[PDB]
DNA sequence: AATAAACTAAAAACTATTATTATG
DNA sequence: TAATAATAGTTTTTAGTTTATTAG
């Protein structure tokens, strides 16, 4: 989707956030954020402009106004750039190339953010300015104030936090604007996209279909591909690669590939052309077949994650209507649609229980579970697998008592979000220590190793007293 | 593991018996060359024109022909099949039948070994018989087990076929009892939906392992790949264009540099990543080190939740596990049962960190038990990351004044869902009967290749292997439920309107048609 | 001799993008 | 004669290639 969220980082340089001193992790924030961005999506622009110092470096050449990097895609360069002033030599040395605190006015560095914002050449989504100070300073007041204004009436966010802490410095700001912690690298290697899958008519019967929008929800996410650089030039090769006549000698092409299984006796030679037909059952869609009660499911029977379903108003209008109609039954309706679906040609058709996915809007109305339905896959014959007889031995109430007590003492809220990757998280930690020349970055597990392993004494553990064998079943 | 069949047919052709026949054992062994079973079959044919027979004791076995002893199947034998055997005029003798199929078992059980045998006697009893030699073919029925599956035609049958259905059937009470009379079935109907599709299945192997319920307290498991969207056995095979074979086939790569022809080779590559404006280089021997390390196939259960708080939309994965114990572990076995048990009754769900083995991957996954009379054991799916949680906000719909149904369209749904249910309603027998039980149809994809790969090999003129209509058949439902919603459905058509589409493909091209 | 972390083609959409036949 | 048509190359999935443990 076109247009992304523009936000600039201004700091202002007054030789009072140089005294841990305010400059210091506001500078860390900022590179925490450019690095969550870097990571997470390059379509967004970064920019870094400072104020107040003795230096005058802008387009328009306003005294105290100096500007590090314009709005651009989130880069290596820009993160040593920011680095070379992190530490307290940097602040030293940041001060000395750029200059300590002089007079300068908010209108004018209001008027360069806003230059600055115009320089893009691209739709830009949403437009958001971040700003640190430790005090407001603040005639100059007046004029910055109307510009700031001016600035928020042309489509212009504004973010601060004073650097003191409580909430006690916002006098000068109380109008000017419309929590920095979280920010500090608290989210890593986040991805995000905008597109949608494609979509589909719903075959209910014969005659008229529904435009169908198809959208995932939880597909597996992996690291991003690698590239096949030069070891030297460190630089891609153009990787040509195609099959061509080596025992006889020359060029193979297309059509001379035969596709053929050596079954029992022969092999049975034929081309491609009969393998792609082979896989063409019906056109793209969801033949609808009847509803089925959810009741009757094996409640086991998950194959490949669920896709959820929405209307799309688009191609016909009874989209809408019909799948409102339908939630609605779908409260006293507890049976499930039944669809042969393929998402394109030449595609086995597969069994589709559509599952009533009703909107619930929260206090703050998140979509969960959002209103239409999702698809959930129905295994075949072949995809069951047998198992052999297990009809030992039960348990005793004795036992069911010992192990609800053990067990209900340890319980968790379950937060959908509180576990990520390792293995990713990893990965993305590595690239950005070799990205920026530095050693191991750090370890953090995703609770993949359980904390039960410390508070297992603080559960009260019971089972160690109750060894149902007298030979240890723990050998 | 290992089968042994018999096969015995039935003038010979009086519909026509040879017929049926011929198409049910032409069946057979096609599904048999299709699902590769490690199996061999041997063929007798009885009443065939001509005394042929392998031993000829005192040539007493008239028409007797054992056309394939016990060998492995094949294309080759499934066109001899459909050509050689032609209906005799002569009645033969059941006895004779038996004594030559047991002969060839016999001379076959010395080489190969055998976990199964069977024997496949198809006949319309209208061929003469004699009961004479019931001792001697009953003891090598029991000391050989073929497992008799016998076929009918069909009762109002005549004399004939009356003492030969008297007589296997008191031969069969004799040895097997109910069954023998199951496993009589007619040529047509029965026989004809007994192996009218096949199947496949790939078995998977245990995961023995431990369950670490809390620190220690260890609990000793075995787990298997319970339901997985199956893939194909073999994949094609890209042959040359006339030699048929991999002689100029092979999978090769040039990396050439992006210049001006130069190139580079295999130790020359350097596997960067994007990085956002450029690219980082890196190896995969930096990656020996700048990854995460597993602790074997661990089975590390971390936290435990409600079922409420947990979702069927939310799961995640490629595969399901029955989270079993381990081999004859008594106490480990009532253990589990027990933790099982209190999960049911708390409906308290267990957050399980699985790792296949020492270099698989971390998978946070969510645990809770299934319960049967016939296997009880947890069940194991896969549980996201947070990266996985792909949000899209989304417009409500129940709130749309621009599209609100109308209470008639509401009605007209009402009798469209009550027109096609397609599940028996639970009577007072609870009879919640799935009328289109879907899980039990395997996927047609495998059935038309095989379909495709068989109109291919028996005759490699015929271009275009046809559709099956009977996958059609069990591709829709019955038309029972269509034929009740199709007045809801002229409900709904009258009641809800629509615009026109797009996208409208057509054929590679238009040739004659 | 099976399963599965870990590569490798391949097939829609959401964006810019151009030939109409608008007219003498 | 001064519009909208088919139209590329995006990412995004999705299905088809490769090395560890059972069988002798």
């Amino acid at each position: 989707y076109s247009g992304r969220d523009s936000l600039i980082f201004l700091v202002d340089a007054s030789k009072a956030m140089f005294e841990l001193t305010p400059f210091d992790m506001s500078i860390q924030c900022i590179q925490s954020v450019y690095i969550s961005k870097i990571i997470s999506s390059d379509r967004d622009l970064l920019a870094v402009v400072f104020y107040g110092t003795e230096k005058d470096k802008n387009s328009v050449n306003f005294k105290n106004i100096y500007v590090l990097q314009e709005l651009d895609n989130p880069g290596a360069k820009r993160i040593l750039e920011l680095d070379q002033f992190k530490g307290q030599q940097g602040q030293k040395r940041f001060q000395d190339m750029m200059g300590h605190g002089s007079d300068y006015s908010l209108s004018e560095v209001l008027w360069v953010c806003a230059n600055l914002f115009s320089d893009v050449q691209f739709k830009m989504s949403h437009k958001r300015i971040m700003l640190f100070t430790n005090e407001d300073n603040p005639a100059k007041a007046s004029r910055a104030r109307t510009k700031a204004g001016d600035l928020r009436d042309t489509g212009i966010f504004l973010d601060l936090m004073h650097l003191k802490k409580g909430f006690d410095i916002s006098l000068f700001y109380r109008d000017i604007i419309s929590k920095l912690e979280d920010l500090l690298r608290k989210v890593r290697a986040k991805e995000t996209r905008k597109r949608a899958l494609s979509r589909l008519k719903l075959k209910l019967n014969k005659d008229i279909v529904i435009s169908v929008g198809i959208y995932n929800l939880v597909q597996k996410a992996l690291k991003p591909p690698p590239i096949k650089l030069y070891r030297e030039t460190n630089e891609p090769v153009k990787t040509k690669t195609r099959t061509f006549n080596t025992s006889t000698g020359g060029l193979l092409l297309p059509s001379d590939t035969k596709r053929s299984q050596i079954y029992g006796s022969r092999q049975i030679i034929l081309e491609k052309e009969e393998t792609e037909e082979l896989k063409r059952f019906d056109d793209p869609g969801l033949m609808l077949m009847g509803f089925k009660p959810l009741v009757l499911l094996k409640k086991h029977h998950y194959l490949r994650p669920s896709l959820f379903v929405y209307p799309e108003e688009s191609l016909v209008i009874g989209s809408s209507t019909l799948f409102s109609a339908l939630l609605i039954k779908c409260l006293e309706k507890e049976v499930a649609a039944l669809c042969r679906y393929t998402p394109r040609r030449n595609i086995p058709p597969y069994f589709v229980a559509l599952v009533p996915q009703e909107e619930e809007l929260d206090d703050q109305k998140i979509q969960v579970t959002p209103p239409g339905f999702q698809l959930v896959f129905l295994p075949f014959a072949d995809d069951k697998r047998k198992m052999p007889f297990t009809e030992k031995i039960m348990a005793t109430p004795e036992q069911v008592g010992k192990m609800k007590a053990i067990v209900e003492k340890l319980r968790f809220t379950y937060r959908s979000d509180s576990f990520e990757n390792p293995v990713l998280q990893q990965h993305f930690r590595n690239l950005e220590a070799l990205a920026l020349d530095l050693m191991e970055p750090e370890q953090a597990v995703d609770l993949t190793l359980p904390k039960v392993e410390a508070m297992n004494k603080r559960l009260g553990s019971l089972v160690d007293e109750f060894k149902e064998l007298v030979y240890p079943p723990d050998y | 593991n290992k089968a042994a069949v018999v096969l015995c047919m039935d003038t010979m052709s009086n519909e026509s018996p040879f017929e049926q026949a011929k198409k049910v054992i032409t069946m057979f062994v096609q599904r048999q060359v299709f699902a590769e079973n490690k199996d061999e079959i041997a063929l007798v044919l009885f009443g065939t024109d001509g005394t042929d027979n392998p031993l000829s004791g005192g040539d007493q076995y008239q028409n007797i022909t054992v056309h394939r002893h016990l060998m492995l199947p094949d294309f080759d034998l499934l066109e001899d099949i459909e050509s050689k055997i032609q209906p005799g005029s002569q009645q033969a003798d059941f006895l004779d039948a038996l004594i030559v199929s047991m002969d060839v078992i016999q001379h076959e059980t010395i080489g190969k070994k055998f976990e199964k045998r069977h024997i496949e006697i198809f006949t319309d009893l209208s061929s003469r018989f004699s009961k004479s030699q019931l001792d001697i073919i009953i003891h090598s029925l029991k000391k050989c087990d073929i497992s008799l599956q016998f076929f009918l035609p069909f009762k109002g049958i005549t004399e004939q076929q009356k003492e030969g259905l008297e007589i296997v059937k008191m031969v069969m009470i004799s040895l097997e009892g109910e069954d023998g009379l199951d496993e009589i079935y007619s040529f047509s109907e029965s026989l004809r939906k007994l192996c009218v599709f096949k199947k496949i299945e790939r078995h998977s192997i245990h995961w023995p392992c431990r369950l670490t319920i809390g620190s220690n307290l260890s609990i000793r498991i075995a787990a298997y790949k319970s339901i997985l969207q199956e893939r194909v056995k073999k994949t094609w095979t890209v042959v040359d264009a006339k030699t048929l074979k991999k002689e100029d086939i092979q999978k090769e790569t040039v990396y050439c540099l992006n210049d001006d022809e130069t190139e580079v080779l295999k130790e020359d590559i350097i596997q960067g990543f994007r990085y956002g404006s450029d690219i980082v280089p890196f190896s995969k021997v930096d990656e020996e080190q700048m990854k995460y390390k597993s602790e074997g196939k661990c089975f590390s259960v971390l936290g435990f939740c409600k079922s409420s708080q947990v979702q069927r939309r939310f799961f995640m994965g490629n595969q399901v596990l029955k989270v079993f114990a381990a081999r004859d572990d008594e106490a480990a076995a009532v253990a589990l049962s027990s933790l099982i048990h209190a999960l049911d009754d708390l409906d308290m769900v267990a957050i399980v960190r699985y790792a296949y083995d020492k270099r698989a991957n971390p998978q946070v996954g969510v645990a809770f038990p299934h319960i049967k009379h016939n296997y009880e054991c947890l069940v194991y799916v896969q549980l996201p990351f947070m990266e996985d949680l792909r949000q899209y906000m989304f417009s409500s719909l129940k709130n749309s004044k621009k599209y609100a149904p109308t209470e008639a369209q509401l009605n007209a749904v009402d009798a469209l869902i009550d027109s096609m249910s397609l599940a028996k309603k639970d009577e007072k027998t609870d009879t919640l009967e799935d009328l289109f039980p879907t899980t039990k149809i395997p996927n047609p994809r495998f059935q038309r290749l095989f379909q495709c790969l068989l109109h291919r090999a028996l005759h490699p003129r015929e271009p275009l292997p046809p559709i099956q209509q009977h996958i059609w058949n069990m591709l829709n439902p019955p038309a029972e439920v269509t034929t009740k919603s199709q007045i809801p459905l002229s409900k709904i058509k009258t009641l809800f309107p629509l615009i026109e589409a797009k996208k409208k493909d057509q054929v590679t091209a238009q040739e004659i048609f």
